[PDB]
RNA sequence: GACGGAAGGGCACCACCAGGCGUGGAGCCUGCGGCUUAAUUUGACUCAACACGGGGAAACUCACCAGGUCCAGACAUAGGAAUUGACAGAUUGAUAGCUCUUUCUUGAUUCUAUGGGUGGUGGUGCAUGGCCGUUCUUAGUUGGUGGAGUGAUUUGUCUGGUUAAUUCCGUUAACGAACGAGACCUUAACCUGCUAAAUAGGAUCAGGAACUUCGUGUUCUUGUAUCACUUCUUAGAGGGACUUUGCGUGUCUAACGCAAGGAAGUUUGAGGCAAUAACAGGUCUGUGAUGCCCUUAGAUGUUCUGGGCUGCACGCGCGCUACACUGAUGCAUCCAACGAGUCCUUGGCCGAUAGGUCUAGGUAAUCUUGUGAGUAUGCAUCGUGAUGGGGAUAGAUUAUUGCAAUUAUUAAUCUUCAACGAGGAAUGCCUAGUAGGCGCAAGUCAGCACGUUGCGCCGAUUACGUCCCUGCCCUUUGUA
């Protein structure tokens, strides 16, 4: 909604993009939270506004709907955050 | 549910939304297009593609990431959508490849008399009965030149142009702004023709 | 197994993709000789947008006549459920609506 | 409080997903395809003009 | 090359001819000047600006104007250890804690400053992309080798006949090719054939009602009632026109005209598609198509309350309804096609009307719907009076959409009863299911069509030629 996202629902970000490794986000403000994850839809464009200016995830446009993809140092970034055991998400693994 | 008409706008609009997609991640991999096989309860998707080792990139990475992608999106269930990479027999007629090859001649940094040539040597060696590639917006001036290049013969018009052509366009940016860059390849049951056999 | 009714409901915007469909699936019946009647081919429903060709007002005010065409048709049986399931699931086309019913 | 109309009907309700423009909104079938925006893509869709 | 109020050819109802129906006149709707205003956002100005930007604007849209918010300013470096939610009064249109007189809370998200991003319907279409219009609905346009010329350039691409056509036959320093044209694609016309249809019907065979009882005598109605059928209905496969045949017209070569036959003989009718060159055409206000510039928190970002685009001494452009008696009015009769719906609306009650209320079918060849459309037809009253033709202008009331209808969103009911008596000079559109008239449906849409895009119905007059006007194409010719 309005107002910077709480420090849990932070990691409501991070640690659906920790297990899944995709996240996409619709462009509008004022548009409903983001089907999946149950935050409001300014706080996922405001924490991935975050996170591609250092680096980590690699943005895509079209279409007003954002499909992000994760990195190698991203993996590295979150698990650090997240606490993660390495080697805990590989992509190659199906 | 939803009616039938309503439905093949429904499904059909997803086939553009999904095409334009995928034309901007598989810039650099250089892709040819795109088809779908609806099945019931399990729907397949067959991307086509010039070269199959940037789309899997290392064990389907980016196979996985992009059956993930779509099924966030458009609201399916996990492992109902499902993609394939093909490879493409004959892969210079597509035009949408020689654009995208084009773009990134140009944007490296290329001059522009070299680059058209070398594209549209290879369309003709590949086996292509004719082409051409413009390239419109500003070069070596201020005021726009769109230059042009030809070789064989090309059809403008009527129901043949649309199947016996293949035609795409792109943007390309510069420092000084945005050039154009069209494509247009005829391919190999004409019309016109009549090939009238010998007795004996 | 017990007397039914079945008939077939198919849908898509090319006539080549159905005309595939309606030879061949009257074929796969014909290998087990059900009572089948030919394929009714229902009336087109065509779609139609027309559009303005120019992006701003100026010259002529030219138009656009777009279409799409849709092709209700249906193969009619007599048969149980358990044996059409063989004929459908197998010689599925590419891009073609179809949807199997009793009665 | 703030940063909401009543936004229900009317051309500010809705906007082109395609390039986010209410103007000459195409909505027979469901589409919300503004114009500019429906021409071009509109082979790909499935619609083809004769006559 | 372009131009000529020079010649010789061939063409178009965006040009005349012969005409048909109009506009310009009247009021009204709507667009553009101006004039006005806090603001009346702004593009485009001969054809190719002006019911155009799918532009029918109550708020939204919104660019404009008077005010009020929020940062939705990533990240880098750095100080500080920070920023938020808010009752009842104050203050404010405001139940915005915006800011406060006060005092509870928030817990490192952000604040503070410097660099730098970010965003815009800010400016530039004379920096561009893409798209569309126009030159141009016409028949035109390139290079390869060879010939001519010191060269720009030319020839091919042509005296002539023929064609809707650089389309053909032919003539030849040209020969052989490419795009455009043609072909093609979609649709409309005719098949007692082909292949079928409880989501189209017909015919049957048995039953029901009514009149007749004339008798299987006419008209309605009935059913997974049937046996079996495809003429209409629907749509896959196809057939069908080649100017075939006859007589003229021509180096009788290319091909024209006329008559007969035929569903159809202008390429069978009507469209889509559309070359090379361009034009300082238009669009930065269709865009995450974009260079550069502007500004970025006392904002041109964004969003909320209210107004405005509708404001009127007066010019100009597309339309609607009119002036009546081939008519208006009141009763009765009975006929279309294109659509379109998760909203379209049958059925029964209430109500002059609008409309409401209670059930009800419909993801649609099944339901609304066979959409009982209106010019039309039949029977009455009116009597040439601006009259009952005309329905502007204006008061008062009853419903409907919306969160809100005042500058009145419409629809009704009663009144109010103007101009206009066939339109001055100028000038538009059009050759057969066409003109014109009469409705219906869809697009924008909560609500609003006098607008556009399609659809049928009733259905004429007059040409079948021409280069006089207005333009166009190709030669020879003149040019400062």
């Amino acid at each position: 909604k309005f107002s910077l996202i709480p420090k849990a629902n932070r990691k409501a970000i991070y640690e659906y993009l920790f297990k899944e490794g995709v996240i996409v986000v619709q462009k509008n403000g004022k548009i409903e939270r983001h089907p999946e994850v149950p935050v409001p839809n300014l706080h996922v464009m405001m924490t991935l506004r975050s996170l591609q200016t250092k680096k980590f995830v690699e943005e895509k446009f079209n279409w007003q709907h954002n499909y992000y993809f994760l990195t190698n140092e991203g993996i590295e970034f979150l698990r650090t955050y997240l606490h993660l055991p390495p080697t805990v998400f590989p992509s190659t693994l199906t | 549910n939803t009616c039938k008409k309503r439905k093949f706008v429904k499904d059909g609009v997803f086939q553009a939304e999904l095409n334009e997609f995928l034309s901007c991640t598989l810039s650099e991999d250089g892709y040819s297009g795109v088809e779908v096989r609806v099945t019931p309860i399990r729907t397949e998707i067959i991307i086509r593609a010039t070269r199959t080792r940037e789309v899997l990139g290392d064990k389907g990475r980016r196979i996985r990431e992009l059956t993930s992608v779509v099924q966030k999106r458009f609201g399916f269930a996990p492992d109902s959508v499902e993609l394939f990479a093909e490879r493409v027999e004959n892969r210079g007629l597509c035009a949408m490849a020689q654009a995208e090859s084009l773009r990134y001649k140009l944007l490296k940094g290329l001059a522009v008399r070299r680059a058209c040539y070398g594209v549209l040597r290879h369309i003709m060696e590949s086996g292509a009965k004719g082409c051409e590639v413009v390239v419109s917006g500003k070069l070596r001036a201020q005021r726009a030149k769109s230059m042009k290049f030809k070789d064989g013969y090309l059809i403008s018009t009527g129901e043949p142009s649309k199947m016996f052509v293949d035609q795409a366009i792109r943007s390309v940016q510069l420092r000084q702004g945005v050039l154009g860059v069209r494509v247009k390849i005829m391919l190999p049951p004409l019309p016109d023709t009549i090939i009238v056999m010998d007795p004996k | 197994q017990r007397l039914h009714r079945i008939r077939i409901t198919l849908t898509s915007k090319d006539l080549k993709s159905i005309e595939r469909v309606c030879t061949e699936l009257i074929n796969g019946a014909k290998e087990k000789n059900l009572q089948v009647a030919g394929p009714v081919r229902l009336p087109v429903k065509t779609l139609r947008i027309t559009t303005r060709k120019s992006p701003c007002g100026e010259g002529t005010n030219t138009w656009d006549r777009f279409e799409l065409r849709i092709y209700k048709r249906l193969i009619d049986l007599h048969s149980p459920s358990d044996v059409v399931k063989q004929i459908t699931s197998i010689n599925i086309d590419p891009g073609v609506e179809v949807e199997v019913t009793i009665i | 409080l703030f940063n909401t109309r009543p936004k229900k009907f009317g051309p500010g309700s809705r906007q082109c997903r395609v390039c986010f423009n209410r103007h000459g909104m195409v909505r027979k079938y469901g589409l919300m395809m503004c114009r500019q925006c429906f021409r071009e893509r509109a082979n790909q869709i499935g619609f083809v003009k004769y006559r």
